[PDB]
């Protein structure tokens, strides 16, 4: 019956990305004073399914110039990995007890953007190619610092296994120990997921919906959907990794009741970022990283390498 | 629709022969 | 097994969404509708060569840092070795060179990114 | 003082009478004077904004085809002549005839 | 990804105006001007009505001049709102937009109120002004104007310090102060490069003789300075509104010359 | 459980679907661009009706044609109209492009917007008040709601 | 007003709430309340190796106690 | 008069230096603006509930046209035809012929909203104050041919709204 467990992991999350869309227009609406979607609800609630139906019902043309195979395979990979990254996530009990699933989170995250590269390559359009390319730039440029700071915050939990990361937070929370790395992790999740100030992949006014343009109905729904999969997912990831909680094994549910709060509390923040800052432009986007984030990530890294020895505080896990 | 009736009201040949 | 099963159910799920995406609206594709988008007016030419040294000049540096972090990964486990003084220098050492490499780029004006 | 507010939600819940329908169509809620006239039904209000004052409510039987909760009400449905002048603040001080 | 030369091609909206104007009498030509710089609909009308009154050798009764300057200024605020805002929207700020178009809508409530149209208010006349404005208006303008400044200020808190916004626009795109003059740049594009010039102070045309306000010179000539000029000129117009409200003489508004 | 009954149900479902969240793209060519924006301004908020301006026709359906059209411009317009997915619509707006309107007699205008694309609803104005526009699009939904390809397809 | 956001957000929570519960109980449902067993290392698997065979039933959920020796 | 925006420059005082450095590292103004939008979340939304509520307008507002009658029930229009003669879009077309009684009247007054620019010159021009730019502002329609109003259509608009229009003109004319 493991299969029904998996299905039980995949349906609720898709429902969550739909209602995530709706919340996005809501909050992001009230920042603007204007109310968000409302009339169709009554509280808007029925909207996202009407939305998705509007999409899938609508004709999804196969472009004349595009090669078709890449053009179809890319969205598939997008939702694929967007969902697959969810499996080893301790809530509290992981669906899979990977010995080193964090590293796996990095693996999925790193194959993610490759789909963007195909998405813009097979699309054949000028905007497609240029936007896709700059997209891959910002992405990788952030995955390096990404993985380093994640390393440095992992020296002290003990090991790459995720469940232990609960155990190592049975009191103080990791964040008080190494918040600056939490900042850089936050922003790196704010760019790797391609979000608000780090907005370039969509391009928007800069490049009229970026790479995603030539995709029409359903595949567009897939990239859109998968994008929100990554946003909520890196949010949850940050939540478990920098914000611990009380956990009685006899009542696991209690913990989850807490956890969705602590993660939702993050996701909303991205939206409340979106309502706040103009995008960086491709120079500065990479400037602040290579010039400014990174060296601190290193100095902090040696520092965190060095605390366990000076403090004689080396974490247990073999 | 068209308003203000007609224009030239051109005459037509009589029914009677010759 | 376990993981292969979830991979299969995910991919089959997505592929199912694709098939219900195409074989459903059931309407009329035709030429010019299917022509590539170019903000209205037709393209002056199919995509060619957006060449830039400023791509690889940094992207290669990405690749040579990523190889480095690949060596950083063993660290959490190496931390529990019986003889840290033998280790610790190296734990610092690579990071210095990582930084050093960057530093060398920092000021030969090889890092113009963009 | 959240309790007084939720209590206001309650008093509104009772006074509206089956508010679920009004929120199923007219999208809620608070109502007011309930002055009326027009070809059918209609309504009125007064509250606390220069824009939120003077609401309206479509006739359930409408001008002809039935218009009600979960039905396609017209914007041109509002009574001709007199009521918009009070309804656009052309003369909200001048109550509807 | 660098540009090598941008090559603008205007005329994509050449509706062909000047040919049309020639066939229509003066009073019938006036609306075209709203249809011109449509964001700044009043000042165009004022430009025209001056352009005729000089030929016609005729002078508006003073109250009309006070309206003409007053709405000249509310319109000053309209264009600056639209400018700073949509310029922000182009670089993705998104939000300030919605915070301001509430206000801009409240200003259109005024064009709505006096002219009967939300915009394109063919209201300024070669002879002076059309209908007199309704009694209930000036307090209403007062009540708004007193509270607008918090709004512009809060905008400024989201922008002027927002160093992301700074970095995006601070070293671009500078123009040499003389080189501006060779190209005949006008208004803010001049002041950004620090040259003193400004027509309201220089060759005043109306009651600008009788209003007092501070023109904000820029310095570096970067977009950022131009932005601060936009904002500060908004505040200054907001100064003008005070004075015009405080000295708004009774009298006729159209010229006596029937 | 008549087949026609089920067809009435699916008819209601897809037509309600498409009508419930259409996604305009906009040629705010001339000066009726700004009034379009006041529809999206907080005070009227097009978004609460679900409609949301999203650029790039391929991700959009209904098209607003605010503001005066001109000769050089027209071919681009036809291009953009062709690149939209079915079921595409359009909306002529203002006295602008209903038929040249003010500029009816010039060499560069292309009279109506009608003469290059198959318009749906008209929204007369100059500029139309944004609210009259709002009545426009709601009227558009009350026209989609009468669409019924499914009922007809079964019938044929 | 802003509180009206809540119906939109609570629906989020419950959805996300579901997997976290749904897995945690399925474990207990399958394992007989034993709350699953991790086996990161060869040795722990060796304990599940010694198990299952020890229970007459192959399902190792049950842990025969002292009574097993007599 | 002339004012220097900017030109003001930062102090090099060490307290100030540490302040700007801490500002850069810890993002003070960033969190300031972020706190600002937090603050706008709590204000009451500005939206009106259209259709169910409708925006404020003015007595002077311009919209759908409509010829209108004397209280006697007689129509006002007398074909002085200068409505044709003053409309910049020249939307109007008129073709008068004598009444059998001998009074001046139109035969096919017509207008087309397709070309009309709603400037309200006609509203001003009429000596007998016949044509009036009515308060109604909504009449968006499916088909182009409907826009091109006939005389009868205008009269019907004048019938639909007459109390309303007479109310506006009653409230407005003194300013004219
Ligand atoms: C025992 C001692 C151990 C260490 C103790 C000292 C700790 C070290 C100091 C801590 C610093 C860590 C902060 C992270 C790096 C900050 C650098 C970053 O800001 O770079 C700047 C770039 O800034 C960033 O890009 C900001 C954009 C990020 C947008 C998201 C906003 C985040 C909102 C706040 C969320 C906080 C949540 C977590 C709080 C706990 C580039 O600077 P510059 O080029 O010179 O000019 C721009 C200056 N700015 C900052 C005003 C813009
Ligand atoms: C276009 C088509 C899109 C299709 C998208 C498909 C993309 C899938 C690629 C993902 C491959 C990564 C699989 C790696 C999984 C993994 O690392 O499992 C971790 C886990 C850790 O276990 P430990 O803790 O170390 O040991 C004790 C634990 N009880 O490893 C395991 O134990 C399980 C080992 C089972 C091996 C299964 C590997 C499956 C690899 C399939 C690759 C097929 C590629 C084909 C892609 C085609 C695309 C065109
Ligand atoms: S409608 Fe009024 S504004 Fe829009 S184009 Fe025609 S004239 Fe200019
Ligand atoms: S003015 Fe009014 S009434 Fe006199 S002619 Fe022109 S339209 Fe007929
Ligand atoms: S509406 Fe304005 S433009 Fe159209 S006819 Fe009457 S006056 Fe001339």
């Amino acid at each position: 019956m493991f299969m029904i467990n998996i299905l039980s992991l995949i349906i609720p999350i898709l429902l969550a990305v739909a209602f995530l869309t709706l919340v996005e227009r809501k909050v992001l609406g009230y920042m603007q004073l204007r109310k968000g979607p409302n009339v169709v609800g009554p509280y808007g609630l029925l909207q996202p399914i009407a939305d998705a139906l509007k999409l899938f019902t609508k004709e999804p043309l196969r472009p004349a110039t595009s090669s078709i195979s890449m053009f179809i395979i890319a969205p598939i990979l997008a939702l694929s990995l967007a969902l697959t990254m969810w499996v080893p996530l301790p809530m509290p009990y992981p669906l899979i007890n990977m010995n080193l699933g964090v590293l796996f989170m990095l693996a999925m995250s790193s194959l993610a953007v490759y789909s963007i590269l195909w998405s813009g390559w097979a699309s054949n359009s000028k905007y497609a190619l240029i936007g896709a390319l700059r997209a891959v730039a910002q992405t990788i440029s952030y995955e390096v610092t990404l993985a380093i700071i994640l390393l440095s915050v992992l020296l002290m939990n003990g090991s790459y296994t995720l469940s232990t990361l609960i155990t190592t937070q049975e009191h103080i929370w990791m964040i008080f120990t190494s918040w600056p790395l939490a900042m850089m992790w936050f922003i790196s999740t704010l760019a790797e997921t391609n979000r608000a100030p780090f907005d370039l992949t969509e391009g928007e006014s800069e490049l009229v919906s970026g790479f995603n343009v030539e995709y029409a109905a359903g595949p567009f729904a897939m990239f859109f959907m998968a994008e929100y999969a990554n946003i909520i997912m890196m949010n949850a990831f940050t939540a478990i990794l920098f914000l611990g909680a009380s956990h009685d094994p006899h009542t696991p549910e209690l913990y989850t009741i807490n956890f969705v709060l602590k993660t939702l509390a993050l996701t909303i923040t991205f939206l409340w970022i979106r309502a706040s800052y103009p995008r960086f432009r491709y120079d500065q986007l990479m400037h602040l990283l290579w010039k400014s984030f990174l060296p601190l990530t290193l100095a902090l890294c040696m520092w965190h390498i060095s605390l366990p020895i000076m403090t004689a505080s080396i974490p247990p896990q073999s | 629709y068209s308003t203000t009736r007609k224009k030239i009201q051109e005459w037509v040949p009589p029914s009677t022969p010759y | 097994m376990n993981i292969m099963l979830t991979l299969l159910t995910n991919v089959t799920l997505a592929s199912l969404l694709v098939l219900i995406a195409f074989w459903l609206p059931q309407l009329n594709a035709y030429s010019e509708k299917t022509s590539p988008y170019e903000c209205g007016f037709d393209p002056m030419g199919s995509a060619r060569l957006p060449f830039s040294m400023k791509f690889f000049l940094v992207a290669i540096t990405f690749l040579l840092f990523d190889l480095e972090i690949a060596l950083l990964l063993p660290l959490p486990w190496a931390s529990q070795t019986n003889n840290l003084k033998t280790m610790l220098t190296m734990a610092l050492f690579l990071l210095i060179l990582l930084a050093a490499s960057l530093a060398y780029e920092w000021t030969q004006k090889g890092l113009e990114w963009a | 003082m959240e309790l007084v507010q939720v209590l206001r939600r309650g008093l509104q819940q009772v006074s509206g009478h089956g508010g679920l329908r009004g929120y199923l169509r007219v999208l809620f809620r608070a109502n007011d004077v309930r002055v009326g006239t027009l070809v059918g039904e209609d309504k009125y209000g007064n509250k606390y904004y220069e824009d939120n004052k003077q609401f309206f409510g479509r006739h359930r039987w409408v001008i002809y085809t039935t218009e009600m909760n979960g039905r396609d009400t017209f914007w041109d449905v509002d009574g001709s002549m007199v009521p918009p002048e009070w309804h656009r603040w052309l003369h909200c001080m001048t109550d509807d005839p | 990804e660098m540009v090598r030369k941008c090559d603008p091609h205007i005329g994509l909206l050449h509706r062909g105006t000047e040919k049309l104007i020639e066939y229509k009498t003066y009073l019938q030509a006036l609306p075209y001007f709203d249809r011109l710089d449509y964001v700044s609909m009043m000042c165009n009308e004022q430009a025209y009505s001056l352009a005729v009154e000089k030929l016609l050798n005729i002078q508006p009764p003073p109250r009309a001049q006070w309206i003409r300057v007053l709405f000249g200024e509310i319109t000053r605020l309209l264009n600056h709102i639209m400018a700073v805002t949509t310029h922000a929207l182009d670089i993705g700020a998104m939000t300030p937009f919605f915070w301001m178009f509430e206000e801009r809508e409240k200003m259109f409530e005024f064009y709505e109120r006096v002219s009967g149209a939300r915009m394109h208010a063919a209201y300024i006349r070669p002879g002076g002004v059309h209908q007199d404005l309704p009694l209930g208006l000036l307090d209403d303008i007062y009540e708004f104007s007193k509270n607008f400044s918090f709004r512009i200020d809060e905008l400024e808190e989201m922008l002027t310090n927002n160093r992301i916004w700074r970095n995006r626009t601070v070293d671009i795109g500078v123009v040499t102060a003389e080189d501006a003059l060779n190209y005949g740049f006008s208004g803010v594009m001049l002041r950004g490069s620090g040259i003193q010039w400004d027509l309201r102070k220089t060759q005043p045309y109306d009651v600008y003789d009788q209003v007092e306000f501070d023109v904000p010179i820029g310095s570096r000539g970067d977009c950022y300075d131009r932005y601060l000029c936009r904002v500060e000129e908004m505040r200054q117009s907001l100064r003008i509104i005070s004075q015009c409200l405080n000295k708004m003489p009774p009298g006729e508004i159209k010229v006596d010359d029937a | 459980s008549r087949g026609e009954y089920v067809v009435a149900k699916l008819d209601d479902l897809v037509n309600w679907a498409r009508r419930s969240s259409l996604w305009p793209m906009t040629f705010g060519l001339a000066c009726c661009a700004v009034e379009m924006m006041h529809m999206a301004a907080p005070r009227y908020d097009m978004d609460r009706f679900g409609v949301v301006f999203r650029a790039s026709p391929r991700q959009s359906d209904v098209m607003i044609v605010a503001g005066t059209l001109t000769n050089k411009m027209a071919p681009a317009l036809r291009k953009v109209y062709d690149q939209m997915p079915e079921p595409r619509y359009v909306v002529s707006m203002g006295s602008c492009a209903n038929g040249g309107g003010y500029y009816h007699y010039s060499y560069s205008v292309v009279r109506g917007c009608d003469r290059i694309v198959p318009v749906d609803i008209y929204v007369p104005g100059c500029p139309p008040t944004a609210e009259a526009l709002l009545y426009g699009i709601l009227q558009l939904q009350r026209k989609i709601k009468r669409e019924k390809r499914l009922r007809i397809w079964y019938r044929r | 007003m802003w509180f009206e956001i809540l119906p939109g957000i609570a629906v989020m929570a419950a959805c996300l709430f579901i997997p976290g519960m749904a897995t945690a109980h399925i474990h207990k449902f399958t394992n007989g309340g034993k709350e699953k067993r991790v086996a990161h290392f060869s040795y722990q698997w060796n304990l599940m190796e010694r198990d299952r065979r020890i229970s007459g039933v192959n399902r190792y959920h049950v842990t025969k106690g002292l009574e097993n020796i007599d | 008069t002339y004012k220097f925006v900017n030109m003001r420059e930062p102090s090099m005082d060490m307290k100030s230096v540490t302040d700007r450095a801490a500002q850069t590292l810890l993002w003070t103004e960033l969190v300031r603006g972020l706190g600002m939008t937090l603050s706008y979340l709590f204000r009451e939304p500005a939206t009106i509930n259209y259709p169910f509520e409708k925006g404020p307008l003015s007595p002077r507002f311009r919209g759908e046209h409509a010829l209108r009658r004397y209280p006697s029930g007689e129509e006002r229009c007398i074909a002085c035809k200068l409505c044709e003669a003053v409309c910049p879009a020249q939307a109007i077309t008129i073709e008068a012929e004598p009444r059998a009684d001998g009074s001046r009247r139109t035969t096919r007054y017509d207008i087309d909203m397709t070309k009309c620019i709603y400037c309200g010159f006609c509203q001003e021009a009429c000596p007998v104050d016949a044509i009036v730019e009515g308060p109604n502002f909504e009449f968006s329609t499916e088909t182009h041919e409907e826009l091109l109003y006939n005389k009868e259509k205008l009269l019907n608009n004048g019938d639909k709204w007459e109390a309303e229009i007479a109310a506006n003109i009653q409230a407005d004319y003194l300013y004219r």
